[PDB]
């Protein structure tokens, strides 16, 4: 119970914190590493590898600056929010059915049902440890 | 807490390079690119927010469509859990038909 | 010059007409109204393509720009929940109208064969249809974290108040829309992300523009934005118990493309957060009580293509069809509405659950099926029914594969004696029976729509077969005579609970030749004879590969000046008749592979019978010289 | 020692000799029956003008007509037209006469050999092309069905798509080969055509085909 | 306790957040699920 | 448990 | 716990190159007080990275699509429509489950002998 309490809430919260504190400082430290870049090299003589990076920034940036790309997603969202009203309005006219889904849910097979998934967990982490392995093993042949 | 202090001298330190550039800028006052570059790259995170966010409203929606009088019932459950393990054994397998492709250059 | 200078004068008045709802609604109204073309709701855009040419400005995008902005950051300052439903429904149908005025088709094919194939010229129209057009906006709009909080904040209301509400309440529609411009940006991102992101930075990077980005490069899809919403889908969910067919079909759309996406079921399962989501308040019991509910709801007869019912079973079906088949070995949310424990890497079923009493999605199925009649006097042999029952066949097919949910459910099955029931429900099939009252024989059977029913009813009968022998090898396998004794009279046509049903001998009336399914008429073709379908064709032969050439073919004809008005007719009918050859080509393809499979099973079938054999041979006797005259004519 | 020096410089300056010197050269190499040499420099000429290989895109599209492609086919075929030239001159020389003493092959024999081994072995097939078209109007036809290239394989095949009577050799050139079923696959093929061929020749290609 | 942390992991996995590539990933379920296990 | 499920027509 | 430590793990390889970046950003201004070339390699890191990120964006979104599509259907099934039957769905599942595991098993063997093969044909 102490483990799992720690785990479960002192634990969590801090790696969650800590990763988002580290975007942000990734964001900072790309900032100042952008101006580092700007105020010392603004001598003029700004070329060379400088094109190849604006390419690839124009490339990725006249890719994102797309009419369709840009309007997919808006489309999408009210294609979901289409389905959203929909559904809400079936559910709520089949909003009866209560006791024969809570009843007719819970059962039996459902405890057997949760041994089996973890049989298959430890299976599955098994042979994912095992692939892990047999990657990591293999990159040392790679160097031999 | 060594992950959370080394986030405080790499904070205090990142605060403390604001002067030298402050400075810097007190030299140059006696571009737009790389703040384009920034904007750019920092634009697509508001688009994995928003694209998470309608990706949680889906699930939502369809949890809640197929069975909104018990959200605490063992089926999303063992749903959810279910979809964990067809995921993980989908990078299980790819993972190692990759890993068997490897092999193949080997046989040389 | 409202009366400063112009990029100053507009912002001002723009911010004026922002303070309140009334005049910010009347505006974002009379703005979708001018959007509309007058010819109503394909080229021409909606607007003049020199609109703000004199003034340093980006066209319309300073509407949509002060549209979102508005429905993104000011939805807060509207105390009245009315006119904060009311302004979302506006903003939500002006973006629809933005979004189903771009051609999708049309730029594909642009960008494939215009600077490919065709000349330089048109490609200024694409450009600038593509560089003008708002979508873009739009779509880089969609990827903000504004834009969907707002989204998901308004899909997320308390349950009463749908239930209290009016079907034409506007939180209803507002709901809808928002669910339909989430499908069409889910649907239109890939195409956006593909033609539109690199020719408009090309377009600023050589040309000035000032844009300022509102997208987060972070969100590389719009499934990032959405993946860190976990009441989403249990919203979705308890929106089924709601009765509207809109709304419900809406929200079975969105769940289904949510399972069918591949970051977003890797990020839930890299333990897993939507079983567990699921899992709070038992959602996942009521929401398979709501599902059984609906599915048990009778139909129309009259009304059989546009019963709501129907349409609602049918987007269920498809949901959970699309739900088993993405990910088999990993469970997923399908697992857990049938009934199953859904456990890391295993299932079970759990004490007097809801599965344990025979009472869930899994047997409301079988229920359904099982008292479903397909043989009617007026019409016979319907083909609703038969796709009802193809798609309950394929979602057991794909439950009975999966090795991870087969035993429990072979053992449920013969739990229940279920081939008994479906074999009381066989039909037989003669050339007399009309399908929806047309005949076999005739020549618009291969035209009309009877050939997908027979398709269905052929796989039904195979997919029966493949059962029954697994069924008989594992009863042969367990050494156990008990059921073997039933089986056997089941086989024989006779069942003791006598009840007579047909042999499996009868059945075999699906291989026919006089059909001739293989010979087909060859018309004269005195023209466009030379026209193959090379790059037509996995039998598949596309129509507009051929559709392209003989449109090329006719413009040369015509530019060659010899005879072009007459002749045009003729090649016109023979167009007409090449689609239709070509139909029908690809529906006696899949009448042959459909037969193809069915005579396969029936062959394991009738193996596995006569292998797994211990009864005496000479009673037997007769049944094998029956099938020798049966097969006979068959080699012949 | 001379004329193979000439050659090593010739070929040098080959993306920038006119058509006047490349001329010159060639009837001077013939003079002093330098047939196989003269024949390697034309195919060096050409493929010097035009590198990146525009007259196969040009032809491989077929026959685009009004373009800028013409220049690299028409500077191409200057210096094919000159190896039509030379194979001329080698006949004639070498008229009739037998390609060995008893045991000894001749010289004449040898020259030859060695101008037929330049042509057949290029890796320019635009050029070959240009010379199986060039045969057939000199009626040297026992001529291309003995050449083993695979690029007269696609000639007469992209040729017997459009044209009975050039289906004909490819069909020749096979049975020659003994790659009957080839053959019959191509006069079946034919007679189920489009194509404008009489019904008593379909009868033939069939009854061929059958045998 | 197990299943439980099976579900908890699942149920933090599928939400979110900002960790520059892992988005919330969709639930599918059943139906679904089968043919995308035997799409495998 | 079977209380349909029968065979009982 | 377990997964608890890939989490660290992910935090600790984190901290470390943006300590890394935090770093070459100063040691060219406390040069500049009394490297040019190296960030080039970092911004156009970044961006190469972003670049396959905005892919994973189309993926996602196409994936979104794909399933709304069946969100639709199950709907309009749903709506047409208008306990025991999907109890054996989930016994269909998991028994295919089985199957799929045991199928996957096969290729992980095959790729570990696969790989232990060249092992000892190395010092073999």
């Amino acid at each position: 119970d102490a483990i799992l309490s720690r785990h479960d809430l002192d634990h969590t919260v801090r790696a969650f914190n800590a990763r988002r504190r580290h975007a942000e400082l990734s964001r900072r430290c790309l900032h100042l590493a952008a101006r580092v870049q700007v105020l010392r090299n603004r001598g003029y003589a700004l070329s060379g590898d400088e094109d190849e990076l604006k390419q690839k920034l124009q490339q990725i940036d006249k890719t994102l600056n797309d009419p369709a790309q840009g309007s997919r997603l808006e489309e999408l969202w009210s294609r979901l929010i289409v389905l959203r009203g929909y559904a809400e309005d079936l559910k709520d006219q089949i909003n009866q059915a209560g006791i024969t889904e809570s009843d007719g849910l819970g059962e039996e097979i459902e405890a057997k049902a949760k041994k089996i998934l973890e049989d298959y967990d430890k299976q599955l982490q098994h042979l994912k440890k095992q692939v892990e392995e047999a990657k990591k093993d293999f990159e040392e042949w790679e160097k031999q | 807490s060594n992950v959370e202090s080394q986030q405080e001298e790499l904070t205090a330190w990142l605060d403390r390079y604001e002067r030298e550039l402050d400075e810097l800028y007190a030299k140059q006052m006696g571009e737009r690119t790389y703040k384009l570059a920034e904007k750019l790259t920092d634009q697509l995170d508001e688009m994995g927010k928003d694209l998470a966010k309608m990706i949680k409203e889906i699930n939502d929606m369809s949890n809640t469509l197929s069975k909104g009088s018990k959200p605490d019932d063992p089926l999303t459950q063992i749903v959810r859990v279910l979809n964990g393990h067809l995921a993980q054994l989908q990078w299980i397998d790819t993972n190692a038909a990759a890993l068997q492709a490897k092999v193949a250059a080997a046989q040389k | 010059n409202p009366f400063p200078g112009p990029q100053e004068c507009m912002e001002m008045m723009f911010r004026e007409f922002g303070t309140g709802f009334e005049q910010s609604n009347a505006f974002i109204q009379l703005l979708t109204t001018l959007l509309v073309p007058p010819e109503g709701l394909n080229d021409s855009v909606p607007f003049p393509e020199w609109l703000g040419s004199s003034i340093r400005t980006l066209g319309i995008e300073p509407y949509v720009d002060f549209v979102f902005d508005v429905f993104a950051n000011r939805t807060k300052d509207i105390s009245d929940p009315s006119q904060l439903r009311i302004l979302r429904l506006s903003c939500l149908d002006f973006v629809m109208v933005c979004l189903v005025t771009f051609n999708e088709d049309l730029i594909v094919l642009g960008h494939e064969s215009n600077i490919s194939i065709d000349d330089a010229m048109a490609a200024t129209n694409l450009a600038t249809y593509v560089r003008l057009h708002p979508f873009s906006r739009v779509m880089e709009w969609l990827f903000n974290e504004k834009v969907i909080t707002s989204l998901i904040n308004t899909i997320h209301q308390d349950p009463i108040s749908l239930g209290s509400a009016s079907p034409d309440s506007p939180l209803v529609v507002s709901i809808l829309r928002a669910i339909q411009v989430m499908i069409k940006a889910l649907e239109l991102q890939e195409t956006y992300l593909h033609l539109v992101r690199p020719e408009v930075l090309r377009y600023q990077g050589e040309a000035g523009v000032r844009r300022k980005p509102v997208a987060n490069a972070a969100y590389s899809a719009f499934e990032d934005g959405i993946l860190s919403h976990l009441s989403l889908v249990v919203d979705l969910g308890k929106y089924c118990n709601l009765g509207h067919a809109e709304l419900t079909l809406a929200c079975l759309k969105l769940l289904e493309k949510i399972s069918t996406s591949s970051r977003i079921l890797s990020a839930w399962s890299p333990r897993n957060k939507a079983i567990v989501q699921l899992e709070r308040n038992g959602e996942g019991e009521t929401i398979s009580a709501s599902l059984s509910a609906s599915i048990m709801a009778t139909l129309d007869p009259a009304l059989a293509a546009s019963g709501e019912n129907y349409r609602v079973k049918l987007a269920i079906l498809d949901f959970l069809y699309a739900c088993l088949r993405a990910t088999p070995d990993q469970p997923t949310i399908a697992h857990q509405l049938l009934g199953f424990h859904c456990e890391l890497s295993k299932l079970g079923i759990e004490p007097k659950g809801p599965f344990d009493m025979q009472k869930s999605l899994f047997h409301s199925l079988l229920n359904v099926l099982i008292t479903l009649t397909v043989s009617e006097e007026e019409q016979g042999m319907r083909g609703y029914l038969v796709t009802l029952k193809y798609r309950v066949l394929r979602i057991l097919q794909l439950l009975w594969k999966s090795p991870l949910s087969a035993s429990l459910v072979m053992d449920e099955l013969r739990a229940t004696n279920f081939l008994f029931h479906m074999l009381l429900r066989e039909v037989q099939i003669q050339p007399q029976l009309p399908w929806d009252g047309q005949l076999v024989t005739g020549c618009e059977f291969l035209l009309s729509d009877a050939s997908l029913a027979y398709i269905d009813y052929l796989a039904s009968r195979a997919a029966i077969f493949e059962y029954i022998g697994k069924e008989l090898c594992s009863v042969s396998q367990n050494r156990i005579p008990s059921i073997k004794r039933q089986i056997f009279d089941a086989l024989n046509g006779q069942i003791f609970v006598p009840l007579t049903i047909p042999s499996i001998f009868d059945f075999f009336d699906f291989i026919n030749t006089d059909y001739k399914w293989e010979e087909i008429p060859s018309p004269h073709f005195t023209y466009l004879k030379d026209l193959d379908l090379g790059p037509c064709i996995g039998v598949h032969y596309d129509i507009r590969k051929a559709q392209e050439i003989l449109a090329l073919k006719r413009k040369e004809y015509e530019h060659s000046q010899l005879a072009t008005p007459e002749f045009l007719e003729t090649v016109e009918l023979e167009e007409k008749v090449l689609i239709e050859w070509l139909t029908v080509r690809n529906r006696a393809n899949l009448l042959l592979t459909a037969r193809l499979n069915l005579l396969q099973a029936w062959a394991n079938l009738l193996l596995v019978m006569i292998e797994s054999n211990d009864f005496k041979s000479t009673p037997k006797m007769a049944f094998l010289l029956q099938a020798l005259q049966a097969i006979l004519p068959t080699l012949e | 020692a001379l004329l193979a020096e000439s050659l090593r410089l010739f070929e040098q300056v080959a993306g920038s000799l006119t058509p006047a010197n490349l001329t010159t050269a060639v009837e001077q190499y013939i003079s002093l029956k330098y047939y196989a040499g003269a024949i390697q420099l034309c195919l060096t000429v050409a493929q010097q003008k035009d590198r990146g290989n525009t007259a196969l895109s040009w032809v491989n599209d077929g026959k685009p007509a009004n373009d800028s492609r013409k220049k690299a086919f028409d500077e191409r075929k200057i210096c094919y037209n000159l190896i039509h030239q030379v194979l001329d001159k080698l006949e004639s020389d070498f008229a009739g006469e037998p390609e060995l003493v008893d045991g000894r092959p001749t010289l004449a024999a040898t020259k030859r050999m060695e101008a037929y081994n330049v042509v057949n072995d290029s890796s320019d097939e635009v050029f070959h092309f240009d010379l199986y078209e060039w045969y057939i109007e000199k009626g040297w036809t026992d001529r291309i069905l003995s050449i083993d290239s695979p690029h007269v394989i696609t000639y007469l095949q992209r040729l017997a798509e459009t044209d009975f009577r050039h289906a004909e050799l490819l069909c020749r050139f096979y049975t020659t080969r003994s790659r009957f079923f080839e053959a019959a696959q191509v006069q079946t093929n034919l007679a189920k055509s489009d194509l404008n061929i009489s019904l008593k020749d379909r009868i033939i290609l069939l009854s061929r085909a059958k045998g | 306790a197990l299943f439980d942390s099976l579900l908890a992991r699942n149920k933090k996995q599928a939400e979110g957040e900002t960790a520059l590539g892992e988005l919330p990933s969709l639930q599918l379920g059943l139906a679904d699920l089968r043919q995308r296990l035997r799409k495998l | 448990i079977l209380p349909m499920y029968k065979l009982s027509p | 716990l377990s997964s608890d430590i890939l989490a660290i793990d992910q935090l600790r390889e984190l901290v470390k190159q943006d300590a890394d970046n935090a770093r070459l950003s100063f040691k060219a201004i406390d040069n500049l007080k009394l490297s040019n070339a190296d960030l080039i390699s970092y911004f156009s890191k970044t961006a190469d990275e972003m670049e396959e990120m905005m892919k994973k964006f189309e993926k996602t979104i196409t994936e979104i699509e794909a399933h709304l599509t069946g969100v639709e259907a199950h709907a309009m099934a749903m709506q047409n429509v208008a306990v025991d039957e999907r109890v054996y769905e989930l016994a269909a599942v998991l028994r295919e489950f089985e199957e799929s595991i045991l199928k996957v098993a096969g290729v992980v063997g095959g790729v570990k002998e696969g790989v232990t093969e060249l092992q000892l044909r190395d010092f073999m």
